[PDB]
């Protein structure tokens, strides 16, 4: 069906910068809601961001607001995440998140139906 | 809410509205769609159930 491939994370310092990204393959049109989900080690996953496909309204989690910035490249069917001045609280497992139509889950993994491989982000 | 929707609601049975961040003001425009049996107000940002 729909597959997601992400990269751009890893080990950074508090006060470093990262440019997260994810590209989409398969059915690129049917995806309505897009966002990022991070997972702390052993803790429940957290909806990082949210974006309307064509209505274009962007959403973010409070813990990353003002620090994490979503980015989407319609030309290449790519979703990015650009963040700077990171904190050790950003060390988590981030999964590419895509949701088809009918759902209005900004940061809730309840109804998203496709997830990526998962990129470990380390901020010391 | 458009007045034309309120008018045509005389036979409507199910209505769903999505505002995706826009606050919706009913201003008492629902007492003419008396045939409605299902009302869906998603992302309409009411902060209060209308009377």
């Amino acid at each position: 069906q729909v597959q997601l491939v992400e990269s751009g994370g890893g080990s950074v310092q508090a006060g470093g910068s990262l440019r997260l990204s994810c590209a989409a393959s398969g059915y690129i049109y049917q995806i309505e809601y897009l966002g990022w989900f991070r997972q702390a080690p052993g803790k429940e996953r957290e909806g990082v961001a949210a974006l309307a496909t064509w209505n274009g309204q962007t959403y973010y989690a409070d813990s990353v607001k003002g620090r994490f910035t979503v980015s989407l490249d319609n030309a290449k069917n790519t979703v990015y995440l650009q963040m700077n001045s990171l904190k050790p609280e950003d060390t988590a497992l981030y999964y590419c998140a895509a949701a088809y139509e009918g759902d209005t889950s900004p940061l809730y993994y309840e109804e998203y139906g496709y997830w990526g491989q998962g990129t470990q982000v380390t901020v010391s | 809410l458009p007045q034309v929707v309120t008018d045509v609601g005389v036979h409507l049975q199910k209505l769903s509205i999505n505002n995706e961040g826009t606050k919706l003001i009913v201003l008492n425009s629902l007492k003419k769609m008396v045939n409605l049996t299902e009302l869906e107000l998603i992302r309409c940002d009411l902060e209060r159930i209308p009377h």
